[PDB]
């Protein structure tokens, strides 16, 4: 459940620093669920 | 790769069966059991026969079934083009291909690099090595009836023209009493693959000249059937193709080279069991990408495969009444068998840019030379 | 010999050697 | 403009997005900056920014968009456009975004990372370890480059142990283990994450049992050597891990998976899961209560944490699937209340089911399992061996082929049964050798148990099976070793309980192996 978030600092924004912050296509609806490469992209 | 479209063909095109093609970037060439040596050119105009831009040259009597060209730019402007064939006698060959300044014709040159001693060994098959950063020099492989594979370095110069051949090493046979090696290839990362006749492979390290792995592609040891027929390295991955027989049925099997494990076969269903063919595979071709394979059959098809999901993607038939000019269609042979549906020798793929014609500029190309004495050409549907 | 094959005739690991090594 | 600029400016170097947004925003809409904003695009850039940093990534894309338009050769611009179509799902253009941004600044670090992170994403793994690997090389005290190597070779070695490439799946894990010992002895930086990963390659070992000898012990002693209520049941502790005897590999192996585990209220709702889940693994591999114990304690513990999540309940009626049915069944339903799309818990109730010896529940629970997710294997596997059990022998065969079709070299139990029905319906059946379909499946099932092999070996049904088929293949190599596998398992095991009984499969086993010879 956890993950990486950057936040970006000044005008022009980079990159600064990092911080510790806290489904598949047969379980979710979502279009942020994982991609399997084994199947068909196309079809 | 899924829609092919015939830009040109020419049947009767040598007096013999046509063994084997090859391709370069400036021309096609093709060897014949009739003993001669046919150099197409690449670059045709719309409305030409591909008989008007074509060259002959007789090497052996007994005829030729081997056949490969290397063509690069060995320095500034140098340019060198050769073409090493073998003949049913046992004979090592190779050829000097240069063109005219006014006429544009080509000219065969004879070339002496192996020795005396070097003369006295059967070959079968053979195979260029181009440079591809792995080593500066040039290399060539072959394989004798004896099962011993040898390797050289070609050295053009000594700009002064003086070609030599130098011998690096042998590999023998894995097994004893040795077999009959059938077919040999190499590979961009520096690796020798050979076929016997019993079914097994084995692989040697290009630089050190020494076996990595003896993997056994028989179903059943139960008769003496099942000899490889081809071998592929894939064009940039760790992947390997073995055609091999299966008691009259045709068969094909991909490793992985890093470790040497069996990854999976492939098959369709055919007039049960896993088989590729109905009758043999007898040759095996990768497109510019790797992710295309293409196996010639004696059934007469070429089926097109997906490397990834190991699943047929398109099948191409293959009729004697597909040439064009009717006056060079070959129906019956010299015993009045027919030959509806012929069998294929060879198979090659041609990569971008080197066939030109009949709206083939800017995608892939594919070649076959097929049992009725022809020569075809196809273009991949679309662009790249 | 292996202690079947005597009571027969009569009849008639990596990982552990190298963790205690490495310590 | 000039006294707006530097007012964002100001605002962007606290930093604080949220009021250089709202700055940028009422200078954009008051439609007065119509000349000079045609010349500039850092406005735009500001409100995508902030927008992005908001995690409501959708909003950005057309600020981002427009920024690029007004100027296009800025890099800043370019990533961040390309890291809010990462969290949109439109993971094609974020590479082709990454792509044009490393194009205008190749010395662009971060750039190459998220392109790796896509590229991965996608499944492209040559690409972004090539590219992960020269990011590392070059800046080598970033912990996120090393994390993200780590995260790569994982997804790597499982996708090639899920597409059947057990022998490189091991190399990788190794490389792994090797790149998370260098993590944590010289960076000396720690994370849930980099444990979750080390726990994840461990079991590829377990997995692949016939190459657990490779497992880097070595290392894993300096892992657990630089960095109290579940302890008294397991005891599996690092000074008992080293102070230890006569303890085989793949018990090692289990061991070390249960101290990843450990060594790392959702967050420890999913610690808690993942201890019961490695426990779970053990008990299963090794059959012992504690182990179960252990299990079950960590199971109530994550359950008494967040309770509302569907494995917590799968992991809960697995563990008690002996000890008490109701609670199992109670288990499962629960778990299948909480996730309906999840076809994993109807086989769990149909195997409970047919362990009490209830054919009709199983049939029916496996027939609605069939209607829902016709495209697994194991809802066929059952029905094979309900009607196994039955006395139907046609069927049984025809439903233990099409869960072996199915199964693609994913399922060890439907290859083992495909080649046992194989070889009882060609044991006796006065067949020649000039049988295509017979020798065809014959070569199928011989397939099969080399397989089969690679994950389970020394298993003394499946060798005999083996060794049979190879018998009747005519491939005398392989059943020699085969033989000598079998007779050296057989004399380790009747050499420690001191039986006699043993003696009546020993004769059996050298006939066999005078055949081979």
């Amino acid at each position: 459940r956890t993950s990486y978030q950057f936040k970006r600092t000044g005008l022009e924004g980079k990159i600064s620093g990092y911080k510790e912050e806290v489904a598949n296509a047969s379980n979710s609806l979502s279009i942020t669920r994982s991609i399997n490469h084994n199947q068909n992209s196309v079809r | 790769s899924k829609v092919f479209i015939a830009t040109a063909n020419a049947g009767k095109a040598h007096d013999a069966d046509i063994f084997s093609v090859s391709a370069c970037n400036s021309f096609t060439v093709s060897c014949s059991g009739d003993g001669y040596l046919k150099v197409w050119d690449n670059k045709l105009l719309d409305n030409e026969n591909p008989k008007d831009k074509s060259y002959s040259h007789f090497v052996h009597k007994s005829g030729l079934h081997h056949v490969d060209v290397l063509q690069a730019i060995e320095r500034d402007a140098f340019e060198l083009c050769l073409v090493a064939t073998t003949s049913f006698s046992g004979d090592l060959l190779f050829y000097r291909i240069t063109r005219e300044d006014e006429t544009k014709k080509v000219i065969f040159e004879k070339l002496d690099l192996l020795d005396s001693d070097m003369k006295k060994h059967s070959f079968w098959a053979l195979k260029w090595g181009a440079s591809n950063d792995r080593l500066l020099s040039h290399r060539l492989v072959a394989t004798d009836v004896k099962g011993t594979t040898y390797i050289w370095k070609f050295h053009p110069f000594a700009l002064n023209w003086s070609p030599t051949l130098e011998l690096q090493g042998t590999v023998e046979s894995p097994m004893t009493p040795s077999q009959f090696a059938t077919s040999v290839d190499i590979s961009e990362r520096g690796l020798i693959a050979t076929g016997f006749n019993n079914g097994t492979v084995q692989i040697s390290e290009l630089s050190t000249l020494r076996p990595l792995y003896n993997f056994e592609s028989q179903h059943s040891m139960i008769n003496n059937s099942n000899s490889i027929r081809s071998v592929k390295f894939s064009p940039q991955g760790s992947l390997l193709a073995i055609a091999h027989d299966s008691n009259s049925f045709g068969c094909i099997t991909l490793y992985e080279t890093e470790f040497g494990e069996r990854i999976g076969s492939l098959s369709v269903p055919t007039h049960l069991g896993e088989f590729a063919h109905s009758s043999w595979v007898m040759s095996l071709s990768f497109n510019d990408s790797g992710e295309t394979l293409c196996s010639a059959g004696w059934d007469g098809k070429l089926r097109f495969w997906d490397v990834k999901t190991k699943e047929r993607i398109t099948t191409l038939n293959m009729h004697c009444d597909d040439i064009e000019i009717e006056e060079d269609i070959l129906a019956v042979d010299e015993h009045g068998d027919s030959l509806a549906e012929p069998g294929v020798f060879d198979v090659k793929f041609l990569k971008k840019g080197w066939r030109s014609g009949m709206g083939a500029d800017l995608n892939e190309s594919l070649c076959c030379v097929c049992l009725d004495r022809s020569i075809r050409w196809f273009r991949e549907a679309g662009g790249k | 010999m292996s202690l079947l094959e005597q009571l027969a005739r009569k009849r008639i690991v990596s990982l552990s050697l190298k963790l205690s090594a490495l310590k | 403009y000039t006294a707006a600029k530097y007012i964002t400016e100001t605002y962007a170097s606290k930093p604080n997005w949220q009021a250089a947004s709202s700055i940028a925003s009422r200078l954009i809409k008051g439609e007065k900056a119509k000349a000079e904003l045609r010349s500039n695009n850092w406005p735009f850039r500001v409100v995508g920014i902030a927008h992005l940093e908001k995690q409501e990534e959708s909003d950005s894309i057309e600020w981002f968009q427009s920024a690029l338009r007004v100027d296009p050769n800025d890099v800043e611009s370019w990533v961040g456009l390309g890291q809010a179509y990462h969290a949109c799902g439109r993971i094609e253009a974020s590479i082709k975004v990454f792509d044009k941004a490393i194009q205008l600044r190749p010395s662009h670090t971060f750039a190459q990372y998220f392109k790796a992170i896509s590229l991965c994403d996608v499944g492209e793994y040559l690409e972004s370890l090539d590219i992960l690997e020269k990011v590392c090389q070059e800046a080598a005290t970033e912990e996120s480059f090393q994390i993200g190597l780590v995260e790569v070779l994982m997804r790597c070695s499982l996708d090639l142990y899920s597409q059947g490439f057990l022998l490189k799946s091991v190399s990788i894990a190794k490389d792994t283990i090797e790149r998370i010992k260098i993590i944590i002895s010289e960076l000396k930086c720690e994370n849930q994450q980099v444990w979750i990963y080390l726990s994840q390659v461990l079991r590829l070992f377990i997995w692949i049992e016939s190459k657990v000898d490779t497992l880097p012990v070595e290392s894993l002693v300096s892992i657990f050597e630089n960095s109290e209520e579940i302890d008294s049941v397991d005891n599996i502790k690092i000074d008992t891990l080293l102070d230890s005897t006569t303890d085989d590999n793949v018990s090692i192996a289990c061991k070390f998976l249960i101290l990843a585990s450990k060594y790392s209220g959702t967050v420890r709702a999913s610690y808690w899961y993942n201890i019961g889940i490695s426990e779970l693994t053990a008990f299963i591999t090794l059959k012992e209560p504690q182990y179960r114990d252990a299990a079950i304690f960590a199971f109530k513990k994550s359950i008494q944490l967040q309770s509302n999540t569907s494995e917590t309940w799968i992991g809960l009626g697995i563990a008690t699937m002996d000890i008490n049915f109701r609670v199992s069944q109670h288990c499962f339903i629960k778990a299948t209340a909480l996730e309906p799309k999840a076809t994993n818990t109807w086989f769990n109730l149909a195997m409970l089911g047919l362990k009490k010896k209830d054919t009709e529940f199983a049939q029916q629970v496996l027939n609605k399992l069939q209607s829902l997710a016709p495209q697994d294997s194991s809802p066929w596997l059952g029905m094979a061996l309900i009607l196994e059990e039955q006395g139907d022998i046609i069927g049984s065969s025809k439903l233990f082929a099409h869960s072996f079709i199915l199964s693609n070299g994913r399922s060890k139990a439907a290859q083992f049964m495909y080649a046992k029905n194989v070889l009882e319906n060609h044991i006796n059946n006065g067949d020649d050798e000039r049988d295509i379909e017979t020798v065809e499946k014959l070569t199928t099932a011989s397939i099969a148990l080399e397989q089969f092999f690679k994950k389970s070996p020394d298993s003394q049904f499946a060798l005999q099976c083996a060794l049979l088929t190879l018998e009747r293949l005519h491939h005398y190599e392989n059943a020699n070793e085969l033989a000598n596998r079998l007779i050296g398992i057989l004399e380790k095991k009747f050499e420690k309980t001191q039986d006699e009984r043993e003696l009546f499969n020993f004769a059996i086993i050298k006939g066999q192996f005078a055949r081979i010879h």
